[PDB]
């Protein structure tokens, strides 16, 4: 599972790998791991799909049940501070990172990343899952903040891509959604047309010399690719 | 001693609900809520004597959930107690099955609520009739429907074309009954049935009504979300009911 959510100016995009794996084999190739929670504030689910589900559906009715009584939006704030009790009360029976994401007109778009602790930290860029590791090396060199709506959907993409080229646990679609002052845009790219894979990167194209023909020499030419030669 | 707790009298009728019905009417204040082709209205009365209350905040009408409305006619706090126990019990269906309360149902459950209130002694009656509005999807082609459901302090749940609730309810109905045998009243525009709604309002209460004194809740096929119609759109209907 590979989850972030990065901030720019008016708001957050959520960007997400598509693979729940029972270990070694995909049981989903095309999960949605952007969980609505209110029209502006999503999170992203990583760990047990059984336990993130559960909260986020539960924090979801909390949220709704809230934004009806009080008869105004939702702060970020609040989604965070519910999923923290919920991911904290429960520490020990789930596992659960999250990343809550969102638009409110008070503090505009805010990122929360609530991992297995149940910690609640609120950030400029969160990552997450078992791809979060790749990624934190490749934010460190290749992220700028104050990126544009565009900019930012374009490097969470290519962020996603290259987590899910090298953890096992990751790949397929790569969700995103652009949350700010206007209509929420989710788009979903096909592993057909990710930014990267490392099967199309040219760097990977000439093959590892492990092979090699029984020679009279110690001169490495290439791979013995034919029995006649 | 019949008349104190919830028990029958000699006659069959439970005393402490036929007065909880006079509750209904204490306040003055009258409602009318009507349904059309395409939408679901509510009409309250919203009169504030005192120049120093914040208009703004005394409300008969509350979101219960984003697609049903509700307006309370009678002891307010008990008004707004049951629409905290609609939340409640909206909240807790969505939880349970994952999809949004039937305007049916929620009313239905309220009925369920209040007639428990009339069987346990110690609870009193709520004084109150809630009409939920809200559109509700038929599951033949998916296509949403208006729906008006009165809960009253027996239990009494019902369905209504439309519906008036409050000081002049029987004189309101009167017209609305009047004004069924002319035209068919699931036919009409959402501005036609605002009109006749707006009229019942004016001709029970024997007054023409500013957009001010009163506010107003719609449910559309469109937009099925419980929206506060603005006083600018009041004020045009006001307009074309005094015309004609």
């Amino acid at each position: 599972t590979t989850i972030l959510a990065v901030s720019y100016n008016g708001g957050v995009v959520l960007a997400a790998d598509s693979r729940t794996s029972s270990g070694t084999y995909v049981v989903n190739r095309a999960s949605n791991k952007l969980t609505k929670l209110t029209k502006k504030i999503y999170c992203c689910r990583s760990g047990s799909a059984a336990d993130t589900q559960a909260l986020a559906e539960r924090v979801s009715n909390y949220l709704g049940s809230y934004q009806t009584d009080i008869g105004a939006g939702v702060n970020v704030a609040t989604a965070a501070n519910l999923f923290q009790k919920m991911c904290y009360m429960n520490r020990w029976n789930i596992s659960a990172g999250i990343i809550v994401a969102g638009y409110d007109p008070i503090n505009g778009g805010s990122v929360y990343s609530i991992p297995s602790g149940g910690s609640c930290v609120k950030l400029d860029y969160a990552l997450g899952g078992s791809g979060s590791i790749f990624l934190y090396s490749f934010f460190d060199a290749n992220y700028k903040p104050g990126m544009s709506k565009s900019e930012c959907v374009a490097f969470c993409q290519r962020a996603v891509a290259h987590a899910y080229s090298r953890d096992g646990s990751s790949g397929g679609l790569i969700r995103t959604i652009t949350l700010d002052a206007d209509e929420p845009e989710d788009q979903t790219i096909p592993w057909n047309r990710s930014p990267y894979c490392m099967e199309k990167d040219p760097k990977y194209v000439t093959q590892a010399t492990q092979n090699q023909p029984f020679s009279s020499s110690a001169k490495i030419t290439g791979n013995r690719m034919s029995s006649t030669g | 001693f019949d008349k104190y707790i919830t028990v029958f009298s000699p006659e069959g009728s439970l005393y402490q609900v036929e007065y909880a019905f006079k509750a209904v009417t204490y306040p003055g204040l009258l409602t009318v809520a009507i349904r059309c082709k395409d939408a679901v209205l509510v009409v309250t009365q919203h009169l504030i004597p005192d120049r120093l209350m914040r208009p703004d905040s005394v409300t008969a009408l509350y979101e219960v959930t984003p697609n049903i409305g509700c307006c309370m006619t009678g002891r307010a706090p008990d008004g707004r107690a049951l629409v905290q126990r609609a939340r409640e019990e909206a909240s807790d269906y969505q939880y349970r099955y994952g999809v949004e309360i039937p305007i049916a149902v929620l009313a239905k459950r309220m009925g369920d609520k209040a007639q428990v209130r009339t069987q346990q002694a110690g609870l009193r009656p709520m004084g109150v009739v809630s009409t939920f509005i809200g559109m509700d999807q038929s599951d033949q082609d998916g296509s949403l429907k208006p729906q008006i459901y009165t809960v009253d302090p027996a239990g009494w749940t019902g369905g209504h074309i439309a519906c008036a609730a409050g000081k002049k309810q029987v004189e309101a109905m009167a017209f609305l009954e009047k004004r069924q045998k002319s035209t068919e009243l699931d036919a009409l525009t959402q501005k036609e049935a605002a009109m006749i709604a707006l009229a019942a309002l004016q001709s029970a209460i024997g007054t023409a009504v500013k957009a001010k004194e009163v506010e107003v809740g719609r449910c559309t096929a469109a937009n099925p979300a419980f929206q506060r119609v603005p006083n600018s759109e009041v004020e045009e209907w006001l307009t074309a009911v005094a015309e004609a």
